């Protein structure tokens, strides 16, 4: 079921050309012929301890690949366990923790398909004396202390369906424009167009009003599927919706244009 | 997926092609009897390569 | 399709009995529990050098069987490509050429089950310099000249369908008398009788007619498809026609026959 994005009331004036601005640049469909069909995911401290005081990539898994270690060292002290990705707790383990070691971390994930990342943040810190070591929550951040030298973990775990394993065939990302027709209520319109992301369209009433219902030939790509309706007529008159879902990203939404025929003044 | 970015096979306009419906030869003199609605082309190399 | 083989005006009187020829010896079909399988070849020369001057056969192939050389010498001499067999190409190859050797060849194919039989012509000679060895073609024959000693060919080849192998099923020889009823152009007959090669007959009409419709009971055998039409009446008056198909030997061909009933004078 889609979420409604937003209601705009449209105030169509007849004969003139009305613009509904339905589309989202995240939509967008990739144009090469291999779309693509992974996601990465990695680990990066920010200490300020270096003079340097840039953030540096300890490691990152890529989907159906293999580890690999940035640097020469954070082998065997980075541990990212492999079935974990199908589990999804993206934690790292430090076997051994030094003054020069503590700092800032962050948990990074991107995904080109989908188009969607996220970052968490935590705090490492060390001390000499374990009395202090205790870890505590911030709210925006989490911050852990650990004698030198003593194995930590941090976690990082999203529980989410996306950035976990589905081989599910790639579903074309339905796109429909269907208008309610005169004096009707919401929910209860017929599909005007549908749209693919293999880029057929599926035409519904006259041909006429599709031609002049312009859409961009490049919106399944683009994914501008805003709906410009010219020559308006009484019998556009009536509320319009443009649904999206896409079943490999799992996004599902949908926006409602009150659209009235209004007579020109 | 139905999507491919792999792989590529030429593609090229036919040939000619044979039948004998086409031709008929209850008679000595020769027959041809090509279907209705379609154009046809013929040869024979008797004397001359003569086509029609 | 079959073929018109001839067309008849027959004057058929009432009440009494008409004939119609159709028949072949040619379409005779075997006796014997085992119908012949095998085609043969040879090659015959006719070499008017030997004061006997008689026509001996070089060699012959069998379908399905194996080369044989009637004398101890043209082994070697005589090549008959074994493969040809399915390309018709049953041409000849001679190694050395002797005075003696040239004369008159012949090409000849027999056939007991289809009772078909084919004879080609040709002429060879030799002389003792290359200059005057020339092949030329005289319609009728075509003569062949070359050096003594030096290898020489002779073509025979047919291009026929029968004579190349089609183990094809022995679909029943289909014979079928039909007479064009009253009043009725050609071609639009009602099979009156069909007969097929293992001798079952199949009856239409009725039953007395068809009694009085006299047939050899060895037609199927003899091939005498002759119709013997008694008791002639009003309702037998129309064409009839003969036709009759071998699958195995690709005949094809119909005898038509304009059978009016007249009133006796
Ligand atoms: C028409 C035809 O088949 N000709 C060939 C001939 O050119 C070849 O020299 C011979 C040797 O096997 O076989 C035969």
């Amino acid at each position: 079921n889609s979420v409604v994005v937003s209601v705009l009331n449209i105030s169509a004036t007849l004969g003139s050309q009305a613009v509904l601005p339905c589309k989202s640049y995240r939509m967008v469909w990739t144009q090469d012929r291999l779309n693509d069909r992974q996601r990465v995911v990695h680990w990066d401290v920010y200490s300020t301890y270096y003079g340097d005081n840039k953030m540096e990539r300890l490691c990152d898994m890529y989907s159906a690949g293999d580890q690999r270690v940035y640097s020469s060292y954070n082998q065997g002290r980075i541990f990212m366990p492999q079935n974990a990705f199908t589990d999804g707790n993206f934690s790292l383990v430090i076997k051994d923790v030094a003054e020069s070691d503590g700092g800032i971390y962050s948990c990074n994930l991107h995904h080109h398909y989908c188009h969607l990342y996220e970052t968490v943040k935590i705090q490492l810190d060390v001390t000499k004396k374990a009395k202090a070591a205790k870890e505590y929550w911030d709210g925006e951040k989490a911050v852990i202390v650990a004698l030198e030298g003593s194995t930590v973990m941090l976690p990082c775990v999203n529980r989410n369906q996306i950035w976990t394993e589905r081989h599910s065939e790639e579903e074309q990302q339905v796109v429909h424009w269907d208008r309610q027709p005169p004096g009707v209520p919401h929910d209860r319109a017929d599909r005007l167009i549908d749209l693919y992301a293999s880029g057929e369209r599926r035409s519904y009433g006259p041909l006429f009003i599709r031609q002049k219902m312009n859409i961009t030939d490049t919106a399944f790509a683009l994914g501008d599927f805003s709906l410009r309706i010219s020559e308006l007529e009484s019998a556009d008159e009536g509320t319009y919706s443009c649904h999206l879902h896409h079943h490999y990203c799992g996004l599902h939404e949908r926006r409602i244009y009150q659209v009235f025929v209004t007579e020109p003044v | 997926l139905k999507e491919t970015s792999a792989g590529y096979i030429t593609m090229h306009r036919p040939g000619p092609h044979a039948y004998k419906s086409y031709l008929e030869e209850a008679s000595g003199e020769v027959y041809i009897k090509p279907p209705s609605g379609k154009n046809v082309t013929y040869e024979c190399k008797c004397g001359d390569y003569s086509t029609g």
